[PDB]
């Protein structure tokens, strides 16, 4: 955990993160366990209801954060869920044994649409819609039988 | 018998000296319970259980992160008015304004003035309003940035009020007071007491804006409220002198001095910096609550102590301190019996030791003894073990904490920094009555007042008696609440725990501090109740006329309306009635929310239209789980709300097996829905969270290991075997030729084996100087895992038995999060991709950091003790063949297969490799992500290695599973152990579009 | 309990206020639970308590105090529970 | 000693089973003793007396 | 590792006591948790140490040799050793070869 | 080692675990030889994991996350695994050869 915030804090420093900017932590595990090869994907599926949604889960089990972390400057460390008004991007970070770092971003997907047609854009809307109707009569039908 | 006899006694041996031993042990254990016996008649079940120790250190909970919270705090009130939860007339607005300055630092500043300056405020009204509070709130922590912290409260002061409704239903409800609607007035209030006690501009509810502009203005008070005090009235709240006769009587100028101290407080805040303060009795609800909530808001440093230690409880006080604790403050909470003598010189040296030896190395500047036990209905006659129990608590552990107290600043000394007791005193000296020996205890502390004089503690401890009056809502005196409204009716003054927690804070002020340096304080908190003449017959009678009134209207009620029934009949009822609507769960794949065009068009800058190449643009348009808390949308309301949906609970019920759907007859009658999978009885959606949350919520998430999850695995109970070389040949066993031969082939001359001629099996005699291996456990103290809810079964999800029978566990934890994650894709039949690609674009790069552990058990250790075992158990070990059975399942793809290994960032590694594949033209389409177990083995050396945290020193913490895990905490001490899977399906933006598959996320 | 102040209260003064306090209480009750048992309504037991005038005043008597003041409850509660015609109280402030 | 031993079995005799009842009955003991010991720290010996 | 005599372990239920042996205070406890009634455990209070006594109806395993029909492999020349290349004993000994 | 060994309560170094890892050889690598910040990607795919190797090397090479890769593959043979094997009739039965 100090590794990793000093990693992080390194990252937003050195490409001038603006003061007073700190990225908030999720950190998931606090409620699944380290599920080892299973940890990432588990963040991933999170940084994804998080851009979708707007809602930053707090760490409940954070009853103190270690003094050792006010010197990373560029984290900020929440106990409780946030409802925020968006988030844009994500950062997963992972640290393997054996010296398997890692990391992605994920953008909300509507940065995507920015880059097609309105025509495109419709097509799309409604072949999703379609989709999402029978993803759901599937899905009852599976749960179900 | 008489053979052995003869060798006995050869032998020298005695055969009865066992049976010996044990009759007289046996008699040692009779006398010993005669003496239990006998103590438990003399103080009773309730005394002698009740003065368990409760304390211990490592259970010491420190709070002090401040630092972080008041960010934290920021970001909400930011956030809760740009929602529209918080608006410019609430008081909310004022009290979070107030606790942000109280932790004013210079990175809290920084983070404001980020936020703040980067609000747009023409997204909206919400906007504007957060920005020039925001821009308020700056302004306020740049005056406070020196300034020590406030206790301020600002909340609107509740009177009782009790209501009886045409039906004989009696609500006790807080309701606002007219005159009073902040503390300066309820000052006032107090300061003119009543006609009974005479002997012979804000902008608060308007502006919170304007109110939080004025907090850093310390007010001039031209005229302080005791000038007001008439001549011949005695205040609501008053100091006492003790005359040279030896009666406490009201004194106008220590009076005049306390008040003079609570309108200050109530305008300019006090600071309680740099005092360290014991708190006994401060659990929710109690008067002790809110003293704790001032004291932290004032700096102070605090140990509280209760006496129900439990994870509830901790989120309890750590809510308050990251709500309430300033910049300085600091809360210790610890586990305390205040019953239990043992405890209380525990806490007490634990307080005073040095950080070194395990203490805080504190000093105490007060001590607020305020734990108690509610003893009802208990005359003089029942007077018994409770009774003496609770006199104990409330008086002779007192007495002996400020003896420990007293001698713990003695050896060490300190003669000049005494700790004032606040001494939570009462009007009630048997008034009442049926309180047990509660007026007892209660009057036993004012000898305290004259044992300051008299003994020789004077220096170490001053004496504060709080008279405290009639406070609603507590655990000693809720019970009291429906009368109050009639109380006041006599010009009297009842007090909310808020409003006695500002007076009993008044005690701790500066000047106080000094008055109970100089003699013992006594403080009458007491409203004027004293005033009310024979009070006890006084709320009787308020009782009865509110008590016979509700039972009249009900009984009147209830008749009147079974007369219009007969009068009328059903017909004038039936039209009358109306039909509730029970809500089903309606379980949603919560497909991203697509905007109209122009609105996302806003979003990204306009130059981005046409510049990026759409296949370089890599997508998630689907992902699911299978882990400790269900599925990905389960694992979410959980990790996002703490709870379950309606939606959420049929989910997990589904998921664990509780719930079935039946369509059909059942017991003669159709029915459509869930059942109980055990009984068959119908279950209503709406029933389930009552049915099986509890169940639920206890078989899910990190919990102790579940032996039958594992195999039987028990960490209690670990197998081993012991190599032993046989000194003594064993008695033959029968064997088949073939295993005979087996043996004999290993021990060669440490074994004989013959032929039995009638059946055609062998002997089997292993002979001294053999090797035998001897089963032995182990206790292993990793003890709990974030474990796939119980019932989790793939057969739910439509796995056929012969998949499972074949398949190590990881793999059915792959399939189904790949189903998952392609319907959260809306792709049903994976076939349909084929539409869009060719089979050779369609790629699997997901990986685990172990694979088939189960199947490796099988080849390492079940195969070893010649258990049965699968010919084929070694390719369900490989951490590919769960990719190779996703493809041979559903997929039937000839695409790329990367499969990465990359311990705990496995998943990532996944993508990494996904994207790539894609970015490189092998595959359109990508599965992705990661996957491991939990068992026995991969648990054990976790623990060898300490990387996990260790369930025994946990317990010793005082944490339960549910807190194991904690990251970035000061006490973090290891990784809980999980298991299950995550799978992404990635794909091309081009793709996605083309396909219309929803688009969660771009990689 | 002589040369038991605050810090010293132990052992001996818990027992000593059982004595002195507590069981005397139990006592009252007792005689209470048996008049009420009998129906006996028209008899009390007039029970002469040794109250001090030494609450606290000298020093060093352990819970002496405590025990004595503690006394002065049943005056009141004689009026406000339901033993007043089983027991009467008559407080003896004894003198030096 | 190996003839006792078989002498035992045929007897259906177990020669440990007085030893056995003692050691339970020995913790039986350390338990009411750790209760009495806590009552004694709690209360005091001139109490308890 | 022989392939011609392949260690396994069978699973026998002790028909008849076995004659105690001694094992330490630590051991001879694991012995009982893991039998509980199929074990008798004694302090010998001279040494410190225990008797442990596996009664009838206790599990043991008796090791046993199976013959496996794969002799042959490719194997890295006799004599190869990480040493010859220069890496430690630190080395050799922390690493799966 | 963890299955076998420790289950025999014979002596196991405590980190076995990590010396199992089939990511471990390339940690070691860069731990004792290369010291790089550089991409990491460990392939398993039985007897094709060589290829698998390259192709991701290949790939990380064309992305611009690296300019040089290590690419290969490695197996041990020991007992369980031949064991299995032949359990599978994979591999040459010697005794009919
Ligand atoms: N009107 C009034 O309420 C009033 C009037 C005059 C005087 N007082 C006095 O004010 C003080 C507080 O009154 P309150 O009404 O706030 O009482 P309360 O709400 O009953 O609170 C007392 C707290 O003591 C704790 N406690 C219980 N048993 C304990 C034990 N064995 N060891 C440690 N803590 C224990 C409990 O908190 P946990 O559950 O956290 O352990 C309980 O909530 C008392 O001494 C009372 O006599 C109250």
């Amino acid at each position: 955990d100090k590794n990793e915030s000093a990693t992080i804090n390194e990252m937003m420093k050195h490409l001038g993160r603006s003061e007073g900017n700190p990225v908030i932590g999720v950190f998931q595990k606090f409620l699944t366990g380290h599920p080892k090869g299973a940890a990432g994907a588990w963040m991933m599926n999170g940084a994804l209801q998080i851009l979708n949604s707007g809602i930053i889960p707090g760490n409940r089990n954070a009853d103190n954060v270690d003094k050792i972390l006010e010197q990373f400057e560029y984290v900020l460390y929440p106990s409780k869920t946030l409802k925020t008004d968006g988030v844009r991007a994500v950062s997963i970070t992972s640290f393997g044994f054996g010296q398997k770092g890692g990391q992605a971003i994920v953008v909300h997907p509507d940065y995507l649409y920015g880059a097609i047609t309105e025509d495109r854009y419709n097509e799309y809307v409604a072949k999703v819609s379609a989709r999402e109707k029978s993803a759901y009569k599937f899905f009852h039908n599976g749960m179900i039988y | 018998r008489q053979q052995l006899q003869v060798l006995a006694r050869y032998l020298k041996m005695d055969l009865d000296n066992g049976e010996r031993k044990f009759l007289k042990e046996k008699d040692t254990v009779a006398e010993l319970q005669a003496q239990l016996d006998y103590l438990n008649a003399e103080l009773g079940e309730f005394f002698v259980n009740g003065v368990a120790t409760s304390f211990s250190r490592k259970k010491a909970r420190t709070f002090d992160s401040s630092w972080n919270w008041a960010k934290q705090s920021l970001l909400s009130l930011y956030f809760e008015i740009i929602h529209g939860v918080l608006k410019n007339v609430d008081r909310e607005v004022v009290s979070e304004a107030i606790n942000i300055m109280n932790r004013s630092n210079d990175a809290l500043i920084k983070f404001m003035e980020y936020h703040i300056s980067n609000t747009d405020e023409t997204k909206g009204e919400n906007y504007q309003l957060v920005k020039t509070l925001g821009e308020q709130l700056i302004e306020n922590c740049k005056q406070v940035l020196d300034v020590d912290p406030v206790y301020k409260d600002v909340a609107k002061p509740t009177g009782p009020k009790t209501a009886i409704d045409k039906n004989g239903n009696i609500t006790y409800s807080e309701e606002p007071r007219e005159k009073v609607r902040k503390l300066s007035q309820y000052v006032q209030e107090m300061a003119l007491g009543g006609p009974i006690t005479k002997e012979s501009e804000d902008a608060l509810d308007k502006d919170s804006t304007k109110e939080v502009a004025s907090l850093p203005n310390k007010s001039t008070i031209s005229k302080t409220v005791s000038s007001t005090i008439p001549r011949e009235t005695i205040p609501f709240l008053h100091l006492r002198k003790k005359t040279p006769a030896g009666d406490w009587k009201y004194d106008r100028q220590l009076s005049s001095l306390f008040l003079d101290g609570l309108e200050k407080a109530a305008f300019n805040g006090v600071t309680f910096k740099d005092k360290y303060v014991l708190i006994t009795g401060a659990g929710k609800g109690s008067i002790g609550a809110e003293v704790l909530q001032g004291l932290l808001q004032g700096g102070a440093k605090v140990v509280v102590t209760t006496s129900r230690f439990s994870k509830q409880v901790t989120d309890y006080y750590q809510s308050i301190y990251a709500k309430y604790g300033a910049k300085g403050s600091t809360l210790i909470v610890v586990p305390f019996n205040q019953g239990s003598k043992q405890d209380v010189e525990a806490l007490i040296e634990f307080i005073y030791d040095t950080e070194k030896n395990g203490g805080l190395g504190w000093d105490l500047d007060a001590i607020i003894p305020f734990a108690a036990i509610p003893e009802q209905g208990i005359e003089l006659e029942h007077i018994d073990s409770k009774s003496e129990f609770a006199h104990r608590i409330m008086l002779t552990n007192i007495l002996r904490m400020m003896g420990c107290v007293k001698k713990q600043k003695s050896a060490r000394g300190i003669e000049t920094r005494p700790a004032q007791v606040i001494l939570p005193m009462s009007p009630n000296h048997g008034t009442f009555g049926g309180d047990g020996m509660y007026s007892e205890s209660k009057l036993s502390l004012e000898t305290l007042f004259n044992r300051w004089h008299s003994e020789s503690w004077a220096n170490q401890l001053t004496v504060c008696g709080a008279i405290i009056g009639w406070t609603r809502g507590t655990g000693l005196m809720s019970a009291n609440n429906i009368i109050a409204e009639g109380i006041e009716k006599m010009g009297v003054r009842t007090f909310s725990q808020k409003e006695m927690a500002f007076n009993l804070l008044g005690l701790l002020t500066p000047e106080v501090v000094e008055l109970c340096q100089k003699s013992p304080v006594m403080a009458d908190l007491n409203g004027g109740l004293q005033f009310v003449p024979e009070l006890k017959e006084f709320t009787a009678k308020l009782r009865k006329e509110l008590v016979e009134t509700s039972e009249v209207r009900k009984a009147v009620s209830i008749e009147t309306a079974l007369e219009h029934k007969v009068v009328n009949g059903n017909s004038a009822d039936a039209a009358y009635a109306q039909v509730e609507i029970q809500p089903r769960a309606n379980i949603q794949l919560d497909f991203p929310e697509l905007k109209p065009y122009k609105q996302v068009k806003q979003i990204a800058p306009a130059e981005l239209e046409g510049l990026l190449d759409l296949e370089r643009v890599i997508v998630v348009t689907g992902f699911a789980e299978v882990g400790p808390w269900g599925s990905a949308r389960t694992r979410w309301e959980m990790e996002a709300f703490g709870e379950f949906s309606l939606e959420g609970c049929v989910e997990m019920a589904w998921i664990m097996g509780f719930i079935s759907y039946h369509n059909g007859n059942l017991k003669g009658r159709p029915y459509t829905g869930w059942v109980d999978s055990k009984t068959k009885e119908p279950v209503d959606d709406k029933d389930v969270k009552a049915k099986y949350e509890t169940s639920i919520l206890e078989h899910s998430g990190i919990r102790l290991i579940e032996p039958e999850l594992f195999n039987g695995y028990n960490p209690e109970k670990k197998e081993m075997i012991q190599e032993v070389i046989v000194e003594e040949d064993l008695e033959p066993f029968e064997a088949s030729k073939e295993t005979a031969e087996q043996f004999k082939h290993q021990h060669g001359d440490k074994v004989d084996i013959f032929e039995i001629p009638e059946t055609g099996e062998y002997s089997v005699k292993l002979l001294k100087g053999a090797t035998l291996y001897i089963p032995k456990a182990l206790r292993f103290d990793r003890l709990v895992a974030g474990q796939i809810p119980t019932g989790w079964n793939a057969k739910t999800y439509g796995i056929s038995d012969d998949i499972i029978s074949q398949v190590d566990p990881i793999t059915l934890f792959v399939l189904v999060s790949v189903v998952e994650a392609f319907i959260a894709s809306g792709i049903t039949d994976p076939y349909e991709m084929y539409k869009y690609v060719h089979v050779s674009e369609v790629g699997n790069c997901s990986g685990s950091g172990m694979g088939g552990v189960s199947a490796l058990r099988g080849m390492f250790k079940d195969r070893f003790k010649d258990e049965p075992v699968q010919n084929d158990i070694l390719q369900e070990s490989f951490i590919n063949t769960m990719s190779a059975w996703v493809n041979m399942l559903l997929i039937s793809s000839s695409g790329p297969i990367k499969t990465p290994v990359g311990a705990c960032a496995t998943s990532v590694e996944s993508v990494d490799i996904g994207v790539e594949t894609i970015l490189s033209g092998k595959a359109r389409i990508c599965i992705v992500g990661g996957y491991d177990d939990f068992q026995e083995e991969g648990s054990f050396e976790f623990g060898n290695m300490k990387a996990t945290s260790n369930t025994l020193e946990e317990f010793e913490h005082g944490r339960t599973p549910a807190e194991m895990s904690r990251p970035a905490t000061t006490t973090r001490n290891g990784f809980m152990e999980a298991q299950g899977a995550g799978i992404q399906i990635i794909m091309q933006a081009d793709l996605a579009l083309k396909m219309g598959v929803p688009i969660y996320g771009i990689v």
